[PDB]
Order: structure tokens, then C-alpha cells, then sequence
């Protein structure tokens, strides 16, 4: 089902402005995610199909998403979608991670400001770093460049006397022009099964991550992480979808331990 | 002006109807017509009702036999606003024991060629 | 199948139980037995309840009002049972948490002695 | 390429060059898979600050 947030955002301190949909933009993209969209042939038989979910239906899943961990903690995932206070669910997840929930209720001030500047943070890192997306931009990268090959690859003769087949066929007679135009073919045959095998090959690599991503989805998001660096370096305890050109970003929120003391122990007493 | 033509059935144990997709083209540029982004639809019937998505067309829009083949914007699902407040709780006074199916693929047919 | 789960949706939908292998032509089917909460009801809830001074929490479960009395009950199935010394844990007084409700915390051993 | 299917023939490397890109395409795949050599080790091995 598709979850919305509560017309009054008050979460016990904690703020989720960077990573809800804002209703001042007309594709009604979080904060975050627009920074991301933002920072990331046909005429020779060659064309591009649509994607059959919009941009925007991406973005609403992320919403619905986003709305039921929120609302509901990690209960829109098992079943019925359960209401909790939010600091109510952040002392559960504090007790996932060994940490007693007085823990939590008495330093609730201090960890909804912890949690604030984290994710401000975010916004500034990605809007100050070029490369934060590289990942998404090679793979928009490595297939422009293979599109790009196969298209110079009829500028080629293959042994003909002209990469132009029209040229062929105007000057020279039948018998003589099938066998220039059969090493065009052999060629330009070869350099197409070439590109469908790079495709394939390629194609796996995509779904391998795509199949990651949608077990982080389901072990990250809907749910909290016993896993060491599944969801992020330090203790688990949650994480927030956001949209991403052709990708999914994933921001992880765990516990570190600070400020360590020595102290003399013993087995038993 | 070319494109891709994709011809859109509901199956001949139902029906011998289909609506045709020119790909990539304006339905000024062809000769129920139905502009998409994934093309000119030609043979469908567009409504405003949102349904689950049968067939896929592109760009948001999917097509189902309804007798005859429409048109529409697919729908993610139904809507949900979650009682929220800061000193509410749901809990569960009973609970269902759930059966579900998994199938996977675990190998396939051994091949040889001489 | 050798273990019972605790990953979101490795094993079927829902909290699960238990898995059954069946064999398929090149293939194999599991049928996952998990566990769907059912009929949930609106209760109201406070993170401490205050006695004596001094902030309770829950030990396994969550504490929930009926519109009139104080309860502690397991998460996952409604369960209520009165606010004792042996289903809470103190910790600290009840000026640093937010949202703590007054309510009486028995001590079985009172009425003993 | 052009060592493995010419040596040091020029005649050779001349009729190569009709064939259009093939060898920087055959060049630039294994240079991929040498990249990632390093990074399946970094990945496993270089998990400690
Ligand atoms: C949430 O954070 C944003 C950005 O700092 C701020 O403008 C907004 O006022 C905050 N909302 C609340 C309720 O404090
Ligand atoms: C603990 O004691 C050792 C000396 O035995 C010292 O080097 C170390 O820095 C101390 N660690 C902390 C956190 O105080
Ligand atoms: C074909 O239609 C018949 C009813 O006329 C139905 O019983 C049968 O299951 C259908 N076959 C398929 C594959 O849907
Ligand atoms: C072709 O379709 C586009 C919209 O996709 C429209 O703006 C344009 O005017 C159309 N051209 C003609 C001749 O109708
Ligand atoms: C759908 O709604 C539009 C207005 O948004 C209207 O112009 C059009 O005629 C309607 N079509 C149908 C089938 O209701
Ligand atoms: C729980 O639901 C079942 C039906 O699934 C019903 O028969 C049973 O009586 C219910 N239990 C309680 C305590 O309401
Ligand atoms: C809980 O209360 C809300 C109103 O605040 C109501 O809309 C909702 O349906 C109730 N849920 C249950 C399970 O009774
Ligand atoms: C709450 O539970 C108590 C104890 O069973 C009962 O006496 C009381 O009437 C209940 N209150 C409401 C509003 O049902
Ligand atoms: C809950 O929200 C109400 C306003 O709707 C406020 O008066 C009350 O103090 C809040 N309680 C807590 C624990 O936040
Ligand atoms: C709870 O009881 C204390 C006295 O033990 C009183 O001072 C305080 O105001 C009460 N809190 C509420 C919300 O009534």
C-alpha cells in the first residue's frame, strides 16, 4: 500500500525534511533526491525504449516507503501496518543493538540532534563532491560508449571498396557488387553480435546489483540488520531509501560507540 | 520517419482483437488513437480509472482486455495513512499462520555437441 | 529449512516459523510457514511510568492504557498484566523523560510482609 | 592486438585498420577485468581502518 506521513511532522525532535517529498517541487522529490537527479544513433536502427515505471512513480514507492518506517517501525513489512511513537520505535532499535532504552529516553534530545546534523550533512557532501555518484554515472557512461562504437563501426569497409553501401550498388554491376556488399555484411553483422554479448554480459552485472539492492531494501529499510556492514559501518539501526537515476541510494543510520574508559574486570564475583 | 510496430493481445483463447503500437512516433505520422510516451497507441480505448498493470506499455501506461482492449495509467497501489500520534500504539490481539510458495531454478538440461 | 530465519523476507512474507522443501523438475519449491499479526486494536502507550519517584521501564514488552488502566504487554500479541517490580527496571527520576505517565508499580512482596 | 595478429608487419597493420575498432575494443575489456582484479582484493582483504 502506499503509506503517507502524518500532516503534522512532529517525531519527538527528529527531523526527515532532507528525505520526504517536498510539495514546493512539481516532481515532489525529497531535498535529497533532487540534488541526485540533478547530479546525474537513431537514425542508423538504433533506438531507446522507456522505462514502464516513470520517475515519479519511483519517487511514490520511496514516499510509501519512507512514510511506513516512520509511522509504523518495521511492522508494514511483516504484515499490518502497526503506529508506534517514533522515539518509542528508536528505543526498540536501541535494544536490537544490546543498548537499554533509558539509554534513549534520557539522552533523547542529544540523539534527535545527533541524527539531525547527520543528515544535513548528506545534503552537503553529495551537493560538494562530483564523484559521489560515479557509480550510477559509469554505467550511463559505459553504455553511451558502446552505442557510440557500434555506430562508427559503419564507417568501417571491412575490405570493401566503400564503407557506403549506396556507393556500391551505383557504380558497380550485380555479380560484382555481392561481393562487396557481402564483406559489409560480415562485418557489420560481426561488430552487432559483438555488442549484444557485451550487453548480456553487462546485463548480469546490473541484475547481481539490482538483486542486492532489493535485499537491502527488504534487510536495511524494512527491517533492522543483525549483519556486519550489510547496512552500513557501526551498529544497525535503520535505513531510508531515496531515488536515484537508474539506482537507489541508501542512507544507513548506526550507532558508534565514543568515548571509550579503561576499567579492571573479572569473570565472576 | 521508422519505428518498431509492437502488436498488443489478449490471447486467442480470449479474444482476436489487438491495438498496435507504433514506437517512438507521433500519431500524426501513422497514416481509439492514443498518444504515449512510448508512442502512438492505435486500437485502445484510454480511460481515466487506474487498474494493477497486465500488459506493459510503456512510461506509466499498460493495457488490459476489459468487450475490448483499454488503456491506462497504472496504479502502485492503494492508499494508506497511518493513525500517527505521539502516544498511540496497535498491537495485534490475534494472528494468522501463513502458507506461501517459493520456486527456483536449481539446474538445467546437460547438452552435448558433436 | 536447517534454521529458522531472522532476515526480512529471505523466507516468505511475514515473521518466520519454519520452511518445507519439495522437489520440482530442475528445480525446488519451499513453502514458508510464517507468522501474520491479525487483529490489531488502538491502545494508548507512555515510554515510563512514574512511582515513588522514580522512572519504570518495561523489561520485554511496552506499557498500554485501556482508557483507565496501566498495563505491560508483549509487542507482538496483546497480552496485558498488571505493572509490577518483576516486569519493570528502574532507572533514574522522572524529570529527564519526556512523555512518563503517574501509575502504581506493585511490589508482590508488599502484602507478604 | 595488432602484435598477436601482425607482429611487425606493416602490410598486416594496414588491412587491419579496415576492420575499424575491434582491437581498442578487445584492449579496453581487458583492462576492465584487470581493474576489478585489484578491487575484488581491496574489497575482501582492506575491511580494517
Ligand atoms: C527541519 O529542518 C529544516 C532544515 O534545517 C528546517 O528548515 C525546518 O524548520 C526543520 N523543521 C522543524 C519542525 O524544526
Ligand atoms: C588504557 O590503558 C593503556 C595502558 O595500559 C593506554 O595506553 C590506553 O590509551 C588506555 N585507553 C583508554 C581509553 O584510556
Ligand atoms: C482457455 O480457456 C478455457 C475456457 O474456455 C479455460 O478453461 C482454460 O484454462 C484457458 N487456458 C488457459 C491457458 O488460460
Ligand atoms: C508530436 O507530438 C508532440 C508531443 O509528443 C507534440 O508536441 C507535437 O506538436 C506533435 N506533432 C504534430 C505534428 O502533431
Ligand atoms: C479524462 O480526463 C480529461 C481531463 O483531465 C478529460 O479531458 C477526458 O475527456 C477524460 N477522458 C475520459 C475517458 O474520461
Ligand atoms: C483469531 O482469529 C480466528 C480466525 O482466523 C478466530 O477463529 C479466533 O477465534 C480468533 N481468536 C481470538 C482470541 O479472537
Ligand atoms: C485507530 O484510531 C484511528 C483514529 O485516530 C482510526 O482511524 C483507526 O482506524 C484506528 N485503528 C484501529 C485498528 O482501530
Ligand atoms: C480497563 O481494564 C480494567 C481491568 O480489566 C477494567 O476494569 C476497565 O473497565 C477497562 N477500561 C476500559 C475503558 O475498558
Ligand atoms: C503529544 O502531542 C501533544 C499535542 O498534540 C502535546 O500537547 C503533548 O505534550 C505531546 N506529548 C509528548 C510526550 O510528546
Ligand atoms: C505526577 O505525580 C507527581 C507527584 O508524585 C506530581 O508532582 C506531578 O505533577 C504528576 N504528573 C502529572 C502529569 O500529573
Amino acid at each position: 500500500q502506499i503509506y503517507k506521513t502524518p500532516p503534522i511532522k512532529d517525531f519527538g525532535g527528529f527531523n526527515f525534511s532532507q528525505i520526504l517529498p517536498d510539495p514546493s517541487k512539481p516532481s515532489k522529490r525529497s531535498p535529497i533526491e533532487d540534488l541526485l537527479f540533478n547530479k546525474v544513433q537513431k537514425f542508423n536502427g538504433l533506438t531507446v525504449l522507456p522505462p514502464l515505471l516513470t520517475d515519479e512513480m519511483i519517487a511514490q514507492y520511496t514516499s510509501a516507503l519512507l512514510a511506513g518506517t516512520i509511522t509504523s517501525g518495521w511492522t508494514f513489512g511483516a504484515g499490518p501496518a502497526l503506529q508506534i511513537p517514533f522515539p518509542m520505535q528508536m528505543a526498540y532499535r536501541f535494544n536490537g543493538i544490546g543498548v537499554t532504552q533509558n539509554v534513549l529516553y534520557e539522552n533523547q534530545k542529544l540523539i534527535a540532534n545527533q541524527f539531525n546534523s547527520a543528515i544535513g550533512k548528506i545534503q552537503d557532501s553529495l551537493s560538494s563532491t562530483p564523484s559521489a555518484l560515479g557509480k550510477l554515472q559509469d554505467v550511463v557512461n559505459q553504455n553511451a560508449q558502446a552505442l557510440n562504437t557500434l555506430v562508427k563501426q559503419l564507417s568501417s569497409n571491412f575490405g570493401a571498396i566503400s564503407s557506403v553501401l549506396n556507393d556500391i550498388l551505383s557504380r558497380l554491376c550485380p555479380p560484382e557488387a555481392e561481393v562487396q556488399i557481402d564483406r559489409l555484411i560480415t562485418g557489420r553483422l560481426q561488430s552487432l553480435q559483438t555488442y549484444v554479448t557485451q550487453q548480456l554480459i553487462r546485463a548480469a552485472e546490473i541484475r547481481a546489483s539490482a538483486n542486492l539492492a532489493a535485499t537491502k531494501m527488504s534487510e536495511c529499510v524494512l527491517g533492522q540488520s543483525k549483519r556486519v556492514d550489510f547496512c552500513g559501518k557501526g551498529y544497525h539501526l535503520m535505513s531510508f531509501p531515496q531515488s536515484a537515476p537508474h539506482g537507489v541510494v541508501f542512507l544507513h543510520v548506526t550507532y558508534v560507540p565514543a568515548h571509550e574508559k579503561n576499567f579492571t574486570t573479572a569473570p565472576a564475583i | 520517419s521508422f519505428g518498431g510496430v509492437s502488436v498488443i493481445t489478449p490471447g486467442t483463447n480470449t479474444s482476436n482483437q489487438v491495438a498496435v503500437l507504433y514506437q517512438g512516433v507521433n500519431c500524426t505520422e501513422v497514416p481509439n488513437v492514443f498518444q504515449t510516451r512510448a508512442g502512438c497507441l492505435i486500437g485502445a480505448e484510454h480511460v481515466n480509472n487506474s487498474y494493477e498493470c497486465d500488459i506493459p506499455i510503456g512510461a506509466g501506461i499498460c493495457a488490459s482486455y476489459q468487450q475490448s482492449i483499454i488503456a491506462y495509467t497504472m496504479s502502485l497501489g492503494a492508499e494508506n495513512s497511518v493513525a500517527y500520534s505521539n502516544n498511540s500504539i496497535a498491537i495485534p490481539t490475534n494472528f494468522t499462520i501463513s502458507v506461501t510458495t517459493e520456486i527456483l531454478p536449481v539446474s538445467m538440461t546437460k547438452t552435448s555437441v558433436d | 529449512v536447517l534454521g529458522q530465519s531472522k532476515r526480512v523476507d529471505f523466507c516468505g512474507k511475514g515473521y518466520h516459523l519454519m520452511s518445507f522443501p519439495q522437489s520440482a523438475p530442475h528445480g525446488v519449491v519451499f513453502l514458508h510457514v510464517t507468522y501474520v499479526p491479525a487483529h490489531e486494536k488502538n491502545f494508548t502507550t507512555a515510554p515510563a511510568i512514574c512511582h515513588d519517584g522514580k522512572a519504570h521501564f518495561p523489561r520485554e514488552g511496552v506499557f498500554v492504557s485501556n482508557g483507565t488502566h496501566w498495563f505491560v504487554t508483549q509487542r507482538n500479541f496483546y497480552e496485558p498484566q498488571i505493572i509490577t517490580t518483576d516486569n519493570t527496571f528502574v532507572s533514574g527520576n522522572c524529570d529527564v523523560v519526556i512523555g512518563i505517565v503517574n501509575n502504581t508499580v506493585y511490589d508482590p512482596l508488599q502484602p507478604e510482609l | 592486438c595488432t602484435m598477436y595478429i601482425c607482429g611487425d608487419s606493416t602490410e598486416c597493420s594496414n588491412l587491419l585498420l579496415q576492420y575499424g575498432s575491434f582491437c581498442t575494443q578487445l584492449n579496453r575489456a581487458l583492462t576492465g577485468i584487470a581493474v576489478e582484479q585489484d578491487k575484488n582484493t581491496q574489497e575482501v582483504f582492506a575491511q580494517v581502518k
